[PDB]
RNA sequence: CCAACUUCUUAGAGGGACAAGUGGCGUUCAGCCACCCGAGAUUGAGCAAUAACAGGUCUGUGAUGCCCUUAGAUGUCCGGGGCUGCACGCGCGCUACACUGACUGGCUCAGCGUGUGCCUACCCUACGCCGGCAGGCGCGGGUAACCCGUUGAACCCCAUUCGUGAUGGGGAUCGGGGAUUGCAAUUAUUCCCCAUGAACGAGGAAUUCCCAGUAAGUGCGGGUCAUAAGCUUGCGUUGAUUAAG
């Protein structure tokens, strides 16, 4: 039905080494999962406390307009929780940069860079490849002399 | 030193139920050396102080199961 | 021997000694007076500015 | 909700040769018995209905006489062929699962047919070698002087 | 580990010398400059000699280097 | 107002001894809510003092091969020995951990090359980084050389010797083994 | 026959430009070969040499 | 309100259904379904007594998720890490027809139904009563 | 190496061959005037079947 | 046309960081030290000089000089044996030596890449149905971002069983049986089952490799391939203590 003001929605990523994972953040009201299921309901479930972090510092109901869901594609069970994390952290981010003013975008950045220059700022490091002669991206075989 | 008496006798059970939930660290590891008995029965007698409700649950863990004196105050 | 054992902040960085890099020089101050100071040789990484714990005050200089 | 303990507790039992130890459970302790393992274990006391959990110093002989009768032959109680040791037994053609020292008499029946006949195999087991395609350059030392 | 190599500072030399009023103290504006002005082969060593022209920019703007 | 692992803020632990103030960082800036963080080091120095000693305490746990990349298996280890300590004490568990860094922290060591005093000559004092870094193995180890042959668990047996060294009774081994290298340093201070 | 794959297809020119390179390098050797280039039509295809002596070739 | 499964703890789900399974006797066991060892990249027998039960309730969990798995899609899944001992362990395939009795036990019990392709995909029928059980799980935590 | 003498050197011939894909509608005597156009060696272009 | 669009996928051009800005240094020289902006303020490898070693390879090569051998052939086909034999020593490498573990059952997330042939005949596999496993038959798709395939990998995580015992740790050794490969498995090709259960309880003198996605635990993928990976070469996951001398 798109009568009623639709698709007032940026749609915002979050990368970790493979693992990207995109929120489209729509307008709604306090809905947040990861491919359908809720955030409480994880996988890691020990970090259970930095998958929902941004929303327990910043705010639950400050943040109850939105009806958040994620894809993910890609990484590991320390990549994914990451990636949605970065989705989430800077999507909100983004709805507030074009949907109201800078006002509320300097109140959440503001917040968000002074703890942790990485919930929403890119991992720069990667996979570093192997070599020809060693067994890892550094290491040599075993020498021997005698 | 080993073997050490799964299947309590009676001389160890009267001991058990009079002051193990009375102190506050009741764990698998420390009930089965502070007593003489060798362990899985420590899994098997502390459900059941908990089944009767001398004991509180704390962990709910798989590799660690804690437990906690009756709250006294 | 019976002394209160007395932290202490340093001056400079003065360089590695030791044969190995594995000594620093940090030349402490003693934390009352500005003008007692003694030069010392700590290991550890320095960072400036912090303070170090001496468990005696009254050892030796390091000059051949 | 085994507690304390009731009044009988066989200390350490006495099967048929080897005698399993009484404080273990029954899957684990009849281990002992070369020819129950610890695979072949676990459908020998589900094919007889006991009850898997309990030690071994708790089972009376009414339940262990049903124990030790299904798993003295385990053919004609529903155990499948493929499952016991001397399937297809060169003397006989039967399935026959020994248990005792019967394992041990129909190893060496093994090794000494083959010792008979002069089989590759049969030297191997006669000389100080492995038999089983081993290499013997720079592994198998300690076996020997 | 810095320090420009001599094909940066030789061919920063020509440019500083040769046009001087067209350029300036920022950075920006020189990478255009050279972008248009010397046939430049990539993109790597070319604001790297328009590195050393805007330190030259602050410099030869106070003081006579061999300019 | 943190609330590490949920729980116990950060408000209540005074870092008292002045010679360890800004090495230990359970400070307000800097305090998480749970010791995994996306680390970056070890590319500069002199960034692995403000991290919280959470974070370093954990890290320095899972040291054997089979205990390598395993991190919230480590974690949780922390995560129950804190709360162990709550049970003995009663206590904001972060400031019994530091004073953990306190007493068994060593103050001399000795380096040398060549010849032997006792196998290196010459006794120096420690940075207040160093002591601290010392501080975060010693018991660790001394929490593993307890819990190998042991039906003992190892959220336990860190839980039992590091608050038992936080007083410092010569009993846990990071008060035994700290109080060696000091007097055999000692043996040539 | 029927048609074969795209990273073979790569290969099957490739060996084919080898080796007939290595044949008129002992034919054209004393011509002063320096190389052919090849030209693929689905008609009569299309090859040069680049000798020195067009003569003798 | 609208509960689905996916809003639920799958693990204790699973708990939800080996319950259901078991009460409302329907289902089809196999006889031999005690001298198993379960996909032979493990070396002992299952520990619980009704494993049949459990296993088939996660082989309509996962087929849920993703429809059309087939036989060998489905064995691939429950498979695990082969130790070898002294060489270096591996991944391994599950096994055919203990995955194939079983989705033929889903067969009779009308929860499954064959495809256009090759493949099973549950029909509606299994996915109006799985997630009623599992509103029926979600007021079990409350409560 | 030639030999297996050395101190164990892997060199790693990587080839990469790129592509693209363009649709048509158009009748298919005027395919013999897309063929036709370049010479060009250094191309490798394929006709897709006109019966639709 | 019975919808648009490019954030995520694929690339293509171009833009992007230069030690530019601010301070302290030094001959206000080249530059160094951190800070601010920033995705990033050392991404990692390929190629690599002059002059040489009596380095190795004549068993890659119809690259090759000379010598030797030339039909009772060092040519070459055919069957069998050996290239694997064991009082001993040496070098790479896997598994381990548990409780931070191991079982059993759940929950689970990826990247790199290969695939049917002029010769040479035999590939990737979905599915269906027979087997307690290894497997077997029919039906298909794929010359491939078109099919295997969102590659449901392992570690992990939660759930149970086991408790410091040479034990359910370890699985060498070794018996019997079952299948697949093939012209042939015997001197065990490989795979599977049941049974057997050795040292091994953290390591002497000495020594290697490496400091940021790094060491390492952890699997998958090529290459050799009919059967074939404890090897090698790539891949991703998990992920560090210590260092700036
Ligand atoms: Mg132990
Ligand atoms: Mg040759």
């Amino acid at each position: 039905m798109p009568s009623k003001g639709p698709l007032q929605s940026v749609q915002v990523f979050g990368r970790k080494k493979t693992a990207t994972a995109v929120a489209h953040c729509k307008r709604g009201n306090g809905l947040i999962k990861v491919n359908g299921r809720p955030l409480e309901m994880i996988e890691p479930r020990t970090l259970q406390y930095k998958l929902l972090e941004p929303v327990l510092l910043l705010g639950k109901e400050r943040f109850a307009g939105v009806d958040i869901r994620v894809r993910v594609k890609g990484g590991g069970h320390v990549a994914q929780i990451y990636a949605i994390r970065q989705s989430i952290s800077k999507a909100l981010v983004a709805y507030y940069q074009k949907y109201v003013d800078e006002a509320s975008k300097k109140e959440i950045k503001d917040i968000l860079i002074q703890y942790d220059r990485t919930l929403l700022v890119a991992d720069p490091r990667r996979c570093e490849s192997k070599k020809f002669g060693g067994p890892g991206a550094r290491a040599r075989y075993q020498k021997s002399y005698r | 030193k080993l073997n050490n008496l799964v299947l309590f006798d009676k001389a160890t059970y009267d001991k058990l139920c009079k002051e193990v939930p009375n102190y506050k660290l009741i764990t698998p590891a420390v009930v089965s050396e502070r007593l003489k008995i060798r362990g899985s029965l420590a899994r098997a007698a502390l459900q059941e102080l908990l089944s009767k409700g001398l004991i509180k649950l704390v962990s709910k863990h798989r590799a660690q199961v804690i437990y906690t004196r009756n709250t006294k105050g | 021997r019976v002394q209160p054992i007395k932290l202490a902040r340093v001056t400079k960085v003065l360089g590695r000694t030791g044969s190995q890099g594995q000594c620093t020089q940090v030349r402490v101050e003693f934390m009352d007076d500005t003008s007692r100071s003694i030069i010392r040789n700590v290991k550890g990484p320095v960072r400036e500015g912090d303070v170090l714990t001496l468990l005696e005050s009254e050892r030796e200089a390091r000059r051949l | 909700m085994s507690l304390v303990i009731p009044e009988k507790f066989q200390h350490i039992l006495r099967v048929l040769n080897t005698n399993i130890d009484g404080r273990r459970k029954i899957a684990f302790a009849i281990t002992a018995i070369k020819g129950v393992g610890r695979r072949y274990a676990h459908v020998v006391l589900r094919k007889a209905d006991i009850d898997l959990t309990k030690r071994a110093g708790e089972l009376t002989e009414d339940e262990v006489e049903r124990v030790i009768t299904i798993m003295q032959n385990p053919r004609q109680y529903k155990i499948p062929d493929w499952f016991l040791n001397r399937q297809k037994d060169v003397k006989d053609g039967k399935y026959s699962q020994v248990l005792a020292n019967g394992l041990d008499n129909k190893l060496r029946e093994d090794l000494e047919r083959l010792k008979k006949i002069r089989a590759h195999r049969g030297l191997r087991h006669f000389w100080g070698l492995r038999v089983r395609g081993q290499h013997t350059k720079t592994t198998g030392r300690r076996g020997r002087t | 580990g810095r320090v420009r190599t001599k094909t940066v500072k030789k061919a920063a030399r020509v440019i500083i010398e040769k046009y001087y009023t067209r350029l300036g103290n920022d950075f920006h504006t020189n990478k255009r400059v050279c972008e248009e002005i010397a046939i430049i082969p990539s993109k790597k060593l070319r604001n790297k000699i328009a590195g050393y022209v805007t330190h030259l920019m602050k410099r030869i703007q106070r003081g006579p280097v061999r300019g | 107002d943190i609330k590490l692992f949920g729980k116990w803020s950060t408000d209540d632990v005074q870092i008292n001894d002045i010679s360890l103030q800004d090495y230990i960082a359970v400070k307000e800036k800097y305090a998480k809510y749970l010791p995994h963080s996306a680390g970056r080091y070890a590319a500069k120095r002199f960034r692995k003092a403000q991290c919280p000693i959470v974070e370093r305490l954990t890290n320095s746990m899972m040291m054997h091969g089979r205990n390598n990349g395993k991190k919230l298996m480590t974690v949780r280890i922390v995560k129950h020995a804190f709360e162990i300590i709550h049970l003995l004490t009663g206590e904001n568990p972060l400031q019994v951990l530091v004073n953990a860094i306190i007493n068994s922290g060593p103050r001399e060591d000795s380096t040398r090359i060549g010849r032997a005093g006792t196998v290196r000559r010459q006794a120096v004092d420690v940075s207040p980084l160093r002591r601290v870094n010392q501080a975060i193995w010693l018991l660790c180890t001394g929490a593993r050389e307890a819990a190998f042959r042991n039906i003992k668990t190892i959220a336990e047996c860190l839980a039992d010797e590091l608050i038992n060294a936080a007083k410092g009774s010569s009993n846990s081994y990071a008060i035994k083994k700290k109080d060696e290298l000091e007097r055999v340093a000692k043996s040539n201070r | 026959a029927v048609q074969i794959s795209k990273k073979r297809k790569f290969v099957a020119d490739g060996i084919f430009k080898a080796e007939l390179n290595e044949f008129l390098t002992r034919e054209l050797a004393e011509d002063g070969y320096s190389g052919v280039e090849v030209r693929v039509t689905p008609t009569r295809t299309e090859i040069i040499i680049l000798a020195t002596r067009t003569q003798n070739v | 309100p609208g509960v689905t499964v996916k809003d639920v703890n799958q693990q204790e789900f699973v708990r939800a259904l080996a319950a259901f399974l078991k009460k409302s006797g329907k289902l089809k066991v196999p006889e031999w379904v005690d001298t198993v060892k379960l996909a032979k990249h493990k070396e002992l027998a299952p520990y619980d007594e009704n494993w049949f039960y459990t296993r088939a309730a996660s082989t309509a969990r996962h087929l849920y998720l993703r429809g059309g798995a087939g036989v060998g899609s489905m064995t691939k899944i429950y498979g695990g890490r082969q130790r070898n001992g002294v060489m270096p362990s591996h991944f391994s395939r599950g096994s055919k027809s203990v995955a194939r009795r079983v989705l033929q036990a889903l067969e009779g019990l009308k929860m499954v139904e064959k495809d256009q392709d090759g493949g099973r995909k549950l029909t509606p029928q299994g996915q109006r009563d799985l997630d009623r059980i599992a509103g029926q799980v979600a007021a079990a935590n409350k409560k | 190496t030639p030999c297996g003498e050395g101190s164990k050197t892997w060199d790693r011939f990587q080839m990469r061959i790129h592509k693209r894909l363009i649709d048509l509608h158009s009748p298919s005597e005027i395919v013999k005037q897309i063929t036709s156009i370049s010479i060009e060696p250094g191309v490798e272009v394929e006709v897709t079947i006109a019966d639709a």
